[PDB]
């Protein structure tokens, strides 16, 4: 039933200091505000420097710390240091013993205090792994016994959203663009001429393989290349590819002039 | 270098020797010249 | 004999010489891949006679 | 995506020299300078070259497709 | 001279030859043996010089004009031509019926094709690069 409200620059800011760290778990810390005994709140997040050791308490760096807060107080970012962010990058999301008395040392402080574990590299560009938790492949270290999970969500904007969207977006002299000509033509002869090797591919398939079954069918093409996701996938580039081009030359034509 | 749990590149090193490459190398410690022997120039020339 | 691509207009006493390099490859495949599925058809058959 | 930006920027220029013939236009001799080198650049001309350059280009395309 | 061979004009040998040739043969171009080799030489620089810059302006040329723009006659020409496009230095191909010279490329739809192609880029630009000073004025004006 608790949960936690991760706003989209801190998981940003997160992940990125993470995957910069590569391997040595980093470490920072996290603003934000109790709503009731049901949700943290974390709005902000700023990063705390190496030592020639890993995480752990010392890695605390009070001086950094509040040099940091007044920095920020000028800025009206004003929030509780409410949690703890971390890696394990490659072993999953968990806290060993160590993450555990530092996280202790965050119990103190505020006993609603949480920790977050990244995880950079596994986290794949489909559902990033995130996780937070606070104490008492994860059950290996106790999830239940020592300490115990939670949940998260990511607090958002209709704005946030419509910046992210032009992230995989293309340029603006675009559209009107038309590759070099003479080049995409090699495309056609070079991709039509590697495909007629395979024309005879498939010929030898279909007179083969006609007379078989599918489990005699993975010895044949488990080993080697059918020419018939060949032709199709081969298909696909000549015919979007040529489209796109002849497309883009119907408008320069009648529009540009 | 390698990492033992995320297991990659810890530092890179340079080629090493082993423990035998010294005793052979920085250790055996010659004796005086080659005036502390003879008795056939011929093989003293000769090497040299 | 092929060698410079041109004619002789004997009428005039005059020599024209060509520039030729039109045959084109890209077709050329074209028409070979025709051919190639042209055999695949007729196997694909082979076996639908025989699925019917 | 392209033709919407297109469309944008030549408003801009529009407007912007009626502001010019209105909007207290200073001159700016070195825009209308390139106005002009944009007019120069300006493909005309279904001419018999192109006619035929578009032409022969699109029956490659056919052949593929 | 330094200056004259930098520009592209037409040379007209004569008056080169006039003006220059007493400065020149006082320095220390001498004999008519291994100097005098190099009077010979010059005339084809000249002629390599003007058949080299007519290729750039003229798109097409007759016979008679060229000689005379060259100076040298039909023959003197059309051997300079055939040691150039031998050699290769241009590309000119004659149509010889007491005619033409024609000093254009011969590119293909493909070649006409990328001309336009890469027109319709650099408008872009003037398109794009246009609008930032559009926005300059009324930021700086009003």
């Amino acid at each position: 039933a608790e949960q936690v409200y991760i706003s989209s620059l801190a998981l940003l800011k997160m992940l990125k200091h993470g995957r910069a760290g590569v391997p040595m778990e980093v470490m920072g810390l996290m603003l934000g505000e109790f709503v009731d005994d049901y949700t943290v709140r974390v709005i902000d997040v700023f990063a705390m420097p190496q030592s020639g050791t890993g995480v752990s308490v010392e890695a605390v760096d009070p001086v950094f710390q509040a040099k940091m807060l007044d920095m920020l107080k000028q800025t009206g970012r004003p929030e509780m240091v409410v949690g703890w962010y971390h890696s394990h990058p490659g072993f999953g999301c968990w806290l060993s013993g160590v993450d555990i008395n530092t996280q202790q040392s965050f119990e103190a402080l505020s006993e609603r205090a949480v920790a977050v574990v990244v995880d950079p590299i596994q986290s794949v560009k489909g559902k990033v792994v995130i996780d937070a938790f606070r104490l008492i492949q994860a059950l290996i270290h106790g999830l239940n016994r020592h300490y115990y999970s939670i949940t998260i969500n990511y607090r958002k904007n209709e704005l946030e959203q419509k910046m992210l969207l032009n992230l995989h977006k293309k340029s603006w002299m675009e559209g009107l663009t038309l590759q070099d000509y003479s080049e995409h033509c090699k495309h056609n002869e070079s991709v039509v001429k590697e495909m007629l090797e395979l024309a005879k591919n498939y010929n030898k398939a279909v007179e083969e393989e006609d007379k078989m079954t599918p489990e005699q069918l993975a010895i044949k093409n488990v080993g080697k290349q059918d020419p018939k996701r060949h032709l199709e996938e081969h298909v696909d580039v000549l015919m979007t590819s040529n489209i796109v081009q002849c497309l883009a030359a119907m408008l320069d034509t009648v529009v540009f002039k | 270098a390698l990492d033992m749990t995320t297991l990659t590149i810890m530092r890179y090193l340079p080629r090493e020797v082993d423990p035998l490459v010294y005793n052979m190398s920085h250790e055996d410690p010659g004796n005086v010249s080659y005036s502390e022997i003879g008795g056939l120039s011929e093989q003293i020339r000769e090497l040299r | 004999d092929k060698k410079f691509h041109g004619i002789l207009d004997q009428g005039e006493g005059v020599l024209i010489i060509f520039d030729e390099p039109p045959v084109d490859k890209t077709y050329e495949a074209a028409l070979e891949t025709i051919q190639n599925m042209s055999k695949v058809v007729d196997s694909l058959y082979n076996k639908a006679k025989k699925l019917t | 995506h392209g033709l919407k930006g297109l469309n944008s920027k030549l408003l801009d220029i529009r407007s912007y020299l009626e502001k010019v013939a209105t909007g207290k236009l200073p001159i700016n001799h070195q825009i209308i300078y390139q106005l002009q080198d944009v007019f120069n650049l300006l493909p005309d001309v279904s001419l018999q070259e192109f006619v035929k350059a578009f032409y022969l280009k699109t029956n490659d395309q056919m052949v593929v497709v | 001279l330094l200056k004259l061979f930098t520009t592209m004009e037409l040379m007209r040998w004569s008056t080169l030859v006039e003006d220059y040739g007493m400065e020149l043969r006082k320095g220390s171009f001498g004999s008519t043996e291994e100097g005098e080799k190099r009077w010979k030489d010059l005339k084809n620089r000249v002629v390599e010089h003007n058949i080299r810059i007519m290729a750039k302006y003229y798109t097409r040329i007759t016979m008679k004009r060229m000689a005379q723009l060259l100076d040298l006659s039909v023959d003197e020409s059309e051997a300079f031509l055939s040691n150039l496009v031998v050699n290769k230095t241009i590309f000119a191909k004659v149509d010889r019926l007491a005619g033409i010279i024609n000093f254009q490329r011969p590119k293909d739809p493909n070649n006409l094709l990328n001309d336009w192609s890469q027109k319709l880029n650099s408008l872009m630009s003037l398109v794009n690069k246009t609008t930032h000073l559009i926005a300059k004025e009324e930021m700086i004006h009003n």
